[PDB]
């Protein structure tokens, strides 16, 4: 008798219990310890290397483990793989579809991913012996736009797409091994922990859900935001992660705490974030707001360590190397400014 | 330095404002890339370049000459004349080709983006520059002219001012009066959709006001000199008032960054620089 | 060595730069188009009536040596707040509106709120919208027969008359003209509500004749880049 | 209505799975993050100003 | 946690009055373009009314234009929908569909179900 009503009432009671359990272990906040650590200061970073080769707006990028080559996607049908050290476009992949929204550099530098409104996550071989690059595998299992994707190895990658479901793909068989379902809004981004065993994924329903790559289920759910979580990136520690949504406020959640630690709010900004990643130490949170600027926030002092000039359009993608050497920001002006 | 100090200060302020605007546009186009990757601004860059030139190798000599009546660098004066022409018509040509560019950007934008590639823009800029060179640097070695303030040969001065100003301003009038007809056609289409949404001349006069600055100011500065430049050998005009109109012609070069680099793309770069 | 691999890298970068400079002219020539609607509003008929032509994602045509990239989204999900931001460098957002499906749900209002979301978007505010009032032939028998009246879905139609700048069709009753042009003026009300000048709506009626429709897109896109260049030079 | 039934069923199952987890104190989590930061701050090129000697960008 | 509880509604006589109170907790109510979107039984979700971030850009759909009245209250973070002169066609489940992004005027909640910021809804039905 009225299974929907009673089951939704039970779900609301469970959500209230989750909130009470979160506030029970929340007797303080991350700000209560800012008096113990010293800030970094207003560090103004300049563009050491600029990458002006794209024909359309740059929507996605990703860094390699070598911290030298970086891939970037734009709506011109081209995928440009630059060498950030000497400023040379190592590769130019002609994409099947112009509008692409995701980028993922393989942990071995041998593969790369794509995807957009075509709903196809075209993998490409980088160090292939055939000379130019070619399509490695056409991952066609998503009913919506491919928002973001990450690489786990040269065999399996994960893709968070706009079909409210993430999928751990497999480059060998070309089929989804597991499918992470549970998001109510179209997913917008995702990130992998340094351990690579579990990954977090931010969607448009303000839910930064944490899934486990081994079991394929939903480990934790972080509904602490207020709008579409356009960007999300796991802390270098592996137990926390920052999330930049459309509400112009970034939120730092923690896995073991299962709640929000800090809110990087500011009255001067009213436009949401679309690109977020952490530095090598995680103290600096690079957040690409929609105001043509990028804010380096002090992830432990709850204040912005510096605003970046440069980009004239919306900065849509951001990437910090695995050693934190330099942060590459790609905006909608077909430019990639590499700050350091 | 009592009654000439006022005109000396005015001339120095004019040349300094010219050089300031010119260096501003040049820095905005060499440091920023959103003002150099767009093809429509390419010609404008060339204008600024020519403007830069007239600010570094034309204006200072005539300025230091007019403040005292004498003339330094006598043996180069003829060359300076060439330099002056090598800048002035160039600017005009640049101005002209800019209008031409704008014409292609308004008449047939699709054929403009298809044909007038940045390579074709470079070709057109080079064509304007070599036209200015052959109308300036070639006749100076053959001495087609007539302290150095003498008149020019009517066989060349008429043939130059036509190629320097009259033929460009003829194309510049046509291309801008064709733009006005097309802009009014779009304004009529805009009003046909805007008024129907509400169910006028304020926006219809914005293009007329803009054309009054991008073309009217260019005419009101260069034409009052070129009407004398065509009748000074054909006579009329004195020597103490002709140079004032020459400086009045160079006044358009002072307002060229204020006219063409006034767009929001160039305004944002000037605020940071 | 010191320059052995760097010279090869620079040669590859030069080749990539040549390829990108060759493709930049193409990207500037192929004016991308966003084809969308409030659902089954006749976009499939627009794709069918376009050069007589992996499901339905992108269709390309070419008129007067001017190619276009009409991207359809008939395979995306319901929510449009994110994948529509990818059409920020797009030339024209062709909004195929069903001018007769206002009865069914109120698909007309569904298109208005989407057009209002496209107009007032932070990224689609610099892109014009080619308003394609599809199913105009269906609208002819929808309002005259009394089966579907704008009054049941819009009260402003009662206080609305045919504008003086209307272009009637031979064999079309003024009640249809008053109804059809109300759909245009209703979208144009949202189009002129912003008044930013960076983008204007282009209302056009289609689906009545099976003639070439890509000309209606070419002639609109020509005026789109015209007013885009006019606004660039402050001539509009 | 079976679609919404299954959706709410999966939702309440995810809520039950998230309820039986080990939620540590926010103070311990903040201390762990601060310790990781202070242990990785001396080698982070973005936090501390890195000279052009070892930095391959400046 | 972004949650919207739309209390009120019920079985009322057509042509009377009703008040739907959307308690919207979990976000800054004074920054999102709150709006009401109804779904008729058997039909898709149809946008009903909308209000700006402060209360200036007030708009309703043609089916309820002039009859309904939307009003935001940023002091208590509540959206009120006063339905006047009810219609037999107004029987539907009304959701407190929030605008996706704050400080903007574009809302994409007019789409189909499974929307992010959309409450449980209130089955506002009319009598016969
Ligand atoms: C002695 C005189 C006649 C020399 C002539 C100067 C002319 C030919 C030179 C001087 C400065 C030059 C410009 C400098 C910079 C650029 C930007 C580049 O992206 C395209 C070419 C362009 C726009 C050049 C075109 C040619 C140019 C205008
Ligand atoms: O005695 C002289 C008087 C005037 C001039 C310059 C004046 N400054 C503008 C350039 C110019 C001149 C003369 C021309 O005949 C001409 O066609 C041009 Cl464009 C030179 C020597």
């Amino acid at each position: 008798g009225s299974e929907l009503d009673q089951l939704r009432q039970e779900a609301e009671q469970l959500k209230n219990q989750i909130r009470d359990a979160r506030k029970a272990c929340a007797d303080a906040t991350l700000s209560q310890i800012t008096n113990n650590i010293d800030p970094v200061g207003r560090i103004q970073m300049r563009t050491r290397r600029t990458l002006r080769g794209h024909l359309a707006k740059i929507y996605a990028m990703h860094w390699g483990t070598d911290s030298r080559l970086l891939v970037s996607a734009s709506q011109d049908g081209k995928l440009i793989i630059w060498d950030s050290y000497t400023t040379n476009k190592v590769h130019a992949i002609p994409l099947r579809s112009s509008w692409v929204m995701t980028c993922a550099y393989a942990p071995s530098g041998n593969y790369v991913a794509c995807g957009g409104l075509d709903n196809i996550c075209s993998i490409y071989n980088l160090k292939t012996r055939e000379g130019n690059v070619r399509v490695s595998r056409e991952l066609a299992g998503h009913t919506g736009y491919l928002s973001c994707c990450r690489f786990l190895d040269d065999n399996q990658i994960v893709t968070s797409s706009g079909d409210t479901t993430c999928a751990l793909w497999d480059i060998e068989t070309g089929q989804q091994t597991t499918t992470f379902t549970g998001h109510t809004g179209d997913v917008m981004s995702l990130s992998l922990a340094p351990d690579t065993r579990l990954f977090v994924s931010g969607a448009c329903d303000a839910s930064a859900k944490l899934w486990d790559v081994r079991e394929g289920m939903c480990r934790q759910t972080f509904t602490g935001h207020e709008s579409d979580i356009n960007a999300i990136c796991f802390f270098p520690n592996g137990n926390a992660f920052a999330t930049g949504s459309d509400d112009a406020t970034c939120r730092l959640f923690d896995l073991r705490a299962d709640q929000e630690l800090m809110t990087y709010s500011h009255d001067n900004i009213i436009c949401g974030i679309t690109s977020v990643s952490f530095s090598k130490s995680g103290r600096l949170l690079l957040a690409g707001y929609d105001d043509f600027n990028c804010n380096v926030w002090d992830a432990l002092k709850a204040d912005r360590a510096g605003v970046l000039a440069g980009h004239d359009n919306r900065v849509s993608c951001l990437g910090v190397t695995d050693d934190g050497m330099a942060v590459a920001t790609g905006s909608w002006d077909s430019f990639l400014k590499i700050w350091n | 330095f009592s009654v000439r100090i006022l005109t000396a200060c005015f001339l120095s302020l004019l040349i300094l404002s010219t050089l300031l605007g010119n260096t501003l546009v040049c820095a905005a186009v060499i440091r920023f890339r959103h003002l150099r990757s767009k093809v429509t601004n390419f010609f404008v860059i060339s204008l600024a370049v020519s403007d830069l030139l007239v600010a570094v190798l034309v204006m200072p000599w005539k300025a230091v000459a007019e403040i005292a009546g004498f003339w330094p660098f006598g043996s180069f004066c003829n060359i300076w004349v060439a330099f002056d022409i090598m800048c002035s018509t160039a600017s005009i040509l640049n101005l002209c080709v800019i209008s031409v560019d704008r014409y292609w950007a308004i008449s047939s934008p699709f054929r403009y983006e298809r044909k007038m590639t940045p390579k074709a823009a470079f070709i057109l800029i080079s064509v304007a520059w070599t036209l200015s060179v052959l109308i300036s640097f070639i006749p100076v070695q053959l001495s087609w002219h007539k302290n150095c303030d003498s008149s020019l040969s009517r066989t060349y001065a008429i043939s130059s001012s036509v190629i320097s100003f009259y033929i460009p301003v003829a194309i510049m009038i046509v291309t801008y009066t064709r733009i006005y007809r097309i802009a009014q056609k779009q304004i009529r289409r805009i009003a046909a959709l805007e008024r129907a949404a509400v169910h006028s001349f304020k926006r219809e006069t914005k293009v007329l006001k803009t054309l009054s600055v991008i073309m009217g100011v260019f005419v009101c500065c260069w034409l009052p000199f070129f009407i004398l430049n065509c009748i000074l050998p054909f006579c009329c005009i004195d020597s103490n008032t002709f140079d004032v109109f020459v400086w009045f012609g160079w006044a358009n070069s002072s307002l060229n960054p204020i006219i063409y680099a006034f767009n929001a793309d160039f305004r944002k770069a000037f605020s940071t620089l | 060595d010191q320059r052995n691999e760097e010279k090869a890298q620079r040669e590859a970068n030069k080749k990539i730069e040549k390829q990108l400079q060759k493709d930049k002219q193409v990207y500037r020539a192929t004016h991308r188009l966003l084809l969308l609607g409030a659902g089954e509003s006749g976009k499939s008929t627009i794709v069918k009536q376009m050069r007589i032509l992996t499901g339905i994602f992108e269709t390309k045509f070419q008129v007067d040596k001017v190619n276009f990239h009409m991207f359809d989204v008939g395979a995306q999900r319901d929510e449009r707040r994110k994948w529509i931001q990818c059409f920020n460098d797009v030339t024209a957002i062709i909004f195929v509106v069903a001018s007769s499906s206002y009865n069914m749900t109120n698909r007309l209002q569904e298109a208005l709120n989407l057009f209002k979301s496209i107009w007032n978007n932070r990224w689609l505010r610099t892109i014009s919208v080619i308003l394609f009032l599809n199913k105009q032939d269906l609208l002819a028998e929808k309002v005259l027969a009394g089966k579907s009246k704008i009054e049941d879905y819009f009260p402003e139609f009662a206080r609305y008359t045919t504008p003086e700048d209307a272009t009637p069709e031979p064999g079309e009753d003024p009640r249809v003209t008053r109804a059809k042009y109300f759909i245009r003026d209703e979208f144009l009300r949202i189009s002129t509500a912003s008044g930013d000048g960076r983008h204007y709506c282009y209302p056009h009626f289609t689906c009545s004749v099976d003639t070439e429709n890509i000309r209606r897109v070419f002639n609109d896109c020509r005026d789109i880049i015209q007013r885009m260049h006019l606004r660039q030079y402050e001539l509009l | 209505n079976t679609a919404s039934i299954a959706q709410a069923r999966k939702l309440v199952e995810q809520l039950k799975m998230e309820a039986n987890i080990d939620r540590i104190k926010v103070s311990k989590a903040a201390a762990d993050l601060m310790a990781y930061c202070e242990a990785h701050a001396k080698e982070d090129p973005l936090l501390t100003p890195v000279p052009a000697s070892e930095n391959p960008f400046r | 946690q972004v949650q919207l509880q739309e209390s009120g509604g019920g079985l009322v006589q057509p042509g009377g009055s009703l008040r739907l109170s959307c308690a919207a907790s979990g976000f800054t109510f004074s920054n999102y373009k709150m709006n009401w979107v109804r779904q008729a039984p058997g039909k898709g979700l149809e946008w009903v009314s909308d209000i700006s971030q402060s209360g200036a850009s007030i708009s309703y759909t043609g089916s309820v234009k002039g009859r309904f009245t939307i009003s935001r209250d940023n002091a208590k973070n509540t959206l009120y929908l006063q339905m006047n002169s009810l219609k037999p066609e107004d029987t539907a489940v009304y959701y407190c569909a929030r605008c996706p992004a704050p400080f903007t005027r574009d809302c994409f909640d007019v789409t189909s179900t499974t929307y992010a910021y959309r409450g449980q809804g209130t089955q506002v039905t009319v009598s016969s």
